[PDB]
């Protein structure tokens, strides 16, 4: 099953 | 089979990531291998050296609606810190749980964490929340427990 998306800095 | 993945901790934020390939390897005489990651959705510009033992470790689990009888106070979990400039995974430990009764949406609990990284914390639902992979031996005790 899935993660939610990262996003960085 | 059963398909073994894993995540790696990232010099940059601390955060860890979802490793899509291990590219190559590299040994020191003082020990503690490295290896070489591509990162899950990220691409090379985002490749990174990480240390094996102390930063590479099997895939933390985003948890099914059913699965917060897993989440314990104590427990460290892989927990998503959503603020305003950055999104991470980051590793937090348990300090007490809400639990209330689901509905048509699913799990409505609710869990008091602490980052381990900035001793900072925060309520979040189980939406937020990756178990780690170990703590589907609960589970499975659980299941035992069923009506045959
Ligand atoms: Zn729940």
């Amino acid at each position: 099953r899935t993660k939610q998306t990262a996003r960085k800095s | 089979s059963v398909s073994v993945e894993f995540e790696a901790k990232s010099a940059r934020d601390g955060a860890w990531y979802d490793v899509a390939a291990f590219l190559s390897h590299r040994l020191f005489e003082s020990g503690d291998p490295e290896v070489r990651v591509r990162f899950s959705g990220f691409g090379a510009e985002e490749d990174e050296w990480i240390n094996v033992r102390k930063c590479v470790r099997q895939r933390s689990l985003p948890c099914e609606a059913t699965e917060c009888v897993a989440v314990l106070p104590g427990d460290l979990i892989l927990c998503f810190q959503e603020g305003k400039d950055q999104a991470l995974y980051y590793d937090a430990h348990v300090l007490d749980a809400q639990r209330r009764r689901h509905d048509v949406g699913g799990c409505r609990c609710r869990f008091l964490v602490r980052y381990d990284h900035d001793s900072s914390e925060e309520i979040v639902p189980l939406r937020k929340v990756c178990r780690r992979p170990e703590t589907d031996y609960r589970l499975q005790i659980l299941h035992a427990a069923r009506a045959a």
